[PDB]
């Protein structure tokens, strides 16, 4: 799991060795250490191969940088990343899908570790899932019912308005369900009765 | 010198509000690169192509064969990534069901075609056919072009099917026509309005998936 | 020039002895004695890859020449638009890709095991019973705490120039 | 052969630095191509201009050669109206606000409408939350609230 | 080379004489007339910042 930390600093480790392996190459030049050319030709005769030598590893050393600046671009991205993340998820609730873990995001908590940062997404992730009967909307006395917040669904036999996320069946009554037009108009329509708490209210 | 656009002054008065009476479903594309052609090339072939003295003069060189390999190799792999998240973000295979009883939404277009060989949609078959060895070899990508559709497939399916649930877990099945009244309830705007004008909505979006297919096939720009 | 020469169906003009390309490498040739036309092309060569479970796991291993027909390697073969794949018991059983090999090929250590290479699988088809009056509500949660790793400094190296390329 | 080596090694150098730099431009739109596909297409984004010009309703993918094709399907607001509106009402001196809406005037009569589409409808106290007294909100006017 | 000498509890075989590492450097060294094992440290070198 860890890999994409490890990864990194080995990236970086390998590079420095890699470097440090370029000052044993010869580039064309007689032998790869500049006190033996020294010691052994003159400087007339050794300045010749010292240019190789000196052209190759400034060469390694420009490739060095450039590549670590590349990498450096890509661990900015990563940075800038994970302070969106550490903004949106930790100092927040993330409505964004998917950025702080599968399923809805409920907080996040973070994490140190060497060089990078690590963010337990605390999700919630719906189980078990029941068919229903679902209807747009719902006649009482012609007009269109539609649900202020939730859905129309059904058992069988009778209809409840249940919140989205999570089965809580409730009678459908005037204050979960507003109108609007009539019901010659909207596809899938049915009838059902609903409940009003001031009819009881006012019989007694 | 060009100008910025026309001048429209908004008839701002402390007590003057203009509401919409009307709407439009507008169908717009946004096209983005995911992956660039996964390409390696062989140092020594390249530079010292067949040649014993060539290949000994470049050995002096330490390693730079290893890291130009290694450089395009993460790339290649980068490539294999960058289409792995965009695309396979769907755990299962959705399909959509025989039956096609959206609400009368028309998403024939982008649905996949059994017709042909590559079970890939008609604005895919468009979009394929707008779009078009010296030590340089060009690696396939690991996802093809049909397990590309495959992925894009299903997506299309588990959004039509049961709206942005799939995302969050199990895919729940739910009626278009609801998934929509949802989606409207998400913009502000009641879901009474979806239900009461649900044949004009589908019109417009089904004119708005003519007009790309047009604009896709008319214009390669 | 070395490579492969093979009759062509090209129309040369008479005056014309050679054929090139974007490269600019030469693409056909005339035979200078009889005067008909040849294609030529380059050698085959490419990668060669290994894919191998974890030695821990077991020694045996596969070898993929990449993007070469299966012809031209000296010598339980398998002939993929990635290349020809050897060591591999092409499988028509598709399941999720362990060592993606490519184009859409993964190989697999599995079951007297050995290296099994198949169209990988795009996980597990679910027909979601869609109908325009039925709706999955869900009765029930869990609370998953999943895992973010993100990569935010790396190692702040610096190099002195001058004492890396000419040491004292 | 010296020569020839060293400006090869070059010129294979800068192609490869170019495709490094190159592959980050695409990497960071495939991760732009990702967050899209995360957010547009497997949700509903609030977020403005992202999922196209428009309030987003939903999104559609299509695979192209290197690349991945999003249909925005956008909900924009066609023909608007002016009215006159006030920010809260006063029935019996105490100010009301409209719970979620918009209070407008079709010249004469005032109703409370959602603030992205015109569907009016008479002022009631379900429409409509009472918050202090009427001597403070600016701009405030005189209406009856409906009383069911 | 250039550096500072310590004595080491490197293990060196009979026939062994310098002690390199990744960065195919000399670490340590046997002394040719003493056999003795020295360490071989870079002399102390660093950037000078205000
Ligand atoms: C659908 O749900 C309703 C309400 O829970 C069920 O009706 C009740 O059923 C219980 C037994 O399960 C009885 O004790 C109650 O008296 C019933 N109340 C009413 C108002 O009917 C109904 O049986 C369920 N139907 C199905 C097919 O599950
Ligand atoms: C819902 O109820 C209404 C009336 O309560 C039904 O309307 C009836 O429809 C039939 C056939 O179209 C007519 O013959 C009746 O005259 C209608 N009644 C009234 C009062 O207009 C409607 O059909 C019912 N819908 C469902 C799905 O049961
Ligand atoms: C969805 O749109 C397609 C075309 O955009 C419709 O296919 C057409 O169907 C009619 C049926 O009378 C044929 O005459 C046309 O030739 C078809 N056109 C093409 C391009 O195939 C399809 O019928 C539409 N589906 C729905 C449910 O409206
Ligand atoms: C809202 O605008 C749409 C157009 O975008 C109107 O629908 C058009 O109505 C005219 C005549 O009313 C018809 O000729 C067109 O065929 C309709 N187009 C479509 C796509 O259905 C609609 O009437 C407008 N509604 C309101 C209330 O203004
Ligand atoms: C919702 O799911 C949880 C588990 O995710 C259920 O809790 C389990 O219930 C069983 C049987 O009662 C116990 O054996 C387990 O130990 C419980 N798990 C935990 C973590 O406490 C819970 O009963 C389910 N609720 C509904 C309404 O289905
Ligand atoms: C503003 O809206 C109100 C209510 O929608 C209009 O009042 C109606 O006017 C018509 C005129 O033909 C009468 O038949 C109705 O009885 C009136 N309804 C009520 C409840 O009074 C009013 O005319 C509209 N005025 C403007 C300028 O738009
Ligand atoms: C709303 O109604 C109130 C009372 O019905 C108005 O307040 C009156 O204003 C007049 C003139 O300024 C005074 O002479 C009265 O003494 C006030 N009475 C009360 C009870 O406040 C108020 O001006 C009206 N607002 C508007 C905008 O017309
Ligand atoms: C809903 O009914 C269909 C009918 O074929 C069934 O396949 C599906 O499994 C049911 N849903 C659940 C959650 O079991
Ligand atoms: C659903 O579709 C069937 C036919 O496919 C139709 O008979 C039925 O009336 C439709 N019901 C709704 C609510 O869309
Ligand atoms: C030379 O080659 C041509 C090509 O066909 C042939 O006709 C001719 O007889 C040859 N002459 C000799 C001397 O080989
Ligand atoms: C080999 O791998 C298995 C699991 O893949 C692990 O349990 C075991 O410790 C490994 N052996 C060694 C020597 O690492
Ligand atoms: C390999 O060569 C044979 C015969 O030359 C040919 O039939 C086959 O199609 C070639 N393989 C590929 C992948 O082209
Ligand atoms: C795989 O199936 C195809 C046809 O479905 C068949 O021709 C081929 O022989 C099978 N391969 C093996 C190894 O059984
Ligand atoms: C609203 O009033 C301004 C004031 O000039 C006018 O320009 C505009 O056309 C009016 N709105 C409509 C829909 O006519
Ligand atoms: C709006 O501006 C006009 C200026 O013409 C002013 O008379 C009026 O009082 C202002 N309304 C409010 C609520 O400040
Ligand atoms: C040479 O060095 C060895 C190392 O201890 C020593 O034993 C020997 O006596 C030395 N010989 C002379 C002639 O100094």
């Amino acid at each position: 799991a860890l890999g994409k930390l490890q990864d990194v600093v080995n990236q970086n480790a390998q590079a420095l060795n890699t470097l440090v392996k370029q000052l044993s190459s010869n580039f064309g030049a007689i032998s790869s250490v500049l006190n033996d050319i020294l010691s052994r030709l003159d400087p007339p005769e050794a300045e010749v191969q010292i240019d190789r030598l000196i052209t190759g590893r400034l060469q390694s050393l420009q490739t060095y940088v450039t590549q670590q600046l590349i990498r450096a671009a890509e661990i900015r991205a990563s940075a800038n990343l994970a302070a969106t993340k550490m903004s949106e998820c930790v100092l927040g609730q993330s409505k964004r899908v998917d950025f702080c873990g599968k399923g809805y995001h409920l907080m996040s908590f973070p994490q140190s570790a060497p060089h990078g940062v690590v963010f337990l997404h605390v999700t919630y992730v719906p189980a078990q899932e029941k068919n229903f009967t679902t209807a747009p909307a719902i006649c009482h006395d012609g007009k269109a019912h539609f649900p202020r917040e939730g859905v129309f669904v059904s058992n069988g036999t009778h209809w409840f308005v249940t919140q989205r996320n999570f089965y809580e069946p409730q009678i459908i009554t005037t204050d979960n369900t507003f109108v609007s037009g009539n019901c010659d108009v909207v596809i899938g329509i049915v009838n059902n009765t609903v409940y009003d708490p001031l009819q009881p209210e006012l019989d007694s | 010198t060009m100008s910025l656009g026309v001048e429209n002054s908004v008839a701002y008065s402390n007590n003057s509000i203009a509401i919409p009476t009307n709407f439009t479903i507008s169908v717009t594309t946004e096209i983005l690169p995911v992956s660039m052609t996964k390409t390696s090339v062989d140092c020594t072939m390249y530079i010292c192509g067949d040649s014993t003295e060539c290949s000994n003069l470049l050995l002096q060189y330490g390693s730079f064969c290893t890291q130009l390999n290694r450089a395009l190799t993460g790339i290649a792999v980068e490539q294999d990534k960058n289409t792995q998240e965009v695309f396979a973000q769907v755990k299962q295979i959705y399909k959509t069901p025989p039956i096609k009883d959206f609400g009368g939404f028309n998403f024939s277009q982008i649905l996949p075609d059994p017709s042909k060989p590559s079970k890939r949609s008609f604005i895919e078959d468009l979009l394929f056919n707008k779009v078009t060895f010296n030590g340089l070899t060009v690696l396939p990508p690991l996802l093809t072009d049909e397990m590309i559709a495959q992925y894009t497939s299903a997506l299309l399916a588990g959004t039509i099917t049961s709206g942005w649930t799939f995302g969050a877990g199990a895919a729940l099945q739910i009626p278009f026509a609801m998934q929509m009244a949802y989606r409207f309830n998400g913009i502000g705007v009641t879901q009474n309005v979806l239900y009461e004008n649900q044949k004009l909505i589908a019109n417009q979006f089904n004119s708005a998936i003519g007009k790309i297919q047009d604009s896709l096939s008319s214009t390669a720009s | 020039g070395t490579g492969v020469l093979t009759e062509s169906n090209k129309k040369f003009l008479p005056f014309q002895q050679f054929g090139r390309d974007i490269a600019d490498t030469t693409d056909a040739v005339r035979d200078p004695q009889t005067l008909e036309i040849l294609d030529i092309t380059p050698c085959s060569f490419g990668g060669v890859s290994v894919i191998t479970p974890g030695t821990n796991t077991s020694n045996q291993v596969a070898v993929l020449y990449q993007g070469v027909n299966c012809t031209e390697v000296p010598v339980n073969v398998f002939q993929t638009r990635a290349g020809c794949l050897i060591g591999a018991e092409h499988v028509n059983n598709s399941y999720e890709c362990d060592i993606p090999i490519g184009a859409g090929i993964c190989a697999s250590y599995q079951t007297s095991q050995s290296i099994i290479a198949y169209t990988m699988s795009l996980g597990v088809e679910n027909s979601v019973a869609y109908s325009n009056n039925s709706i999955a509500i869900p009765t029930n949660f869990t609370i998953s705490v999943t895992t973010e790793i993100l990569p935010v400094s790396m190692t702040k190296t610096s190099v002195d120039c001058t004492m890396y390329i000419c040491g004292d």
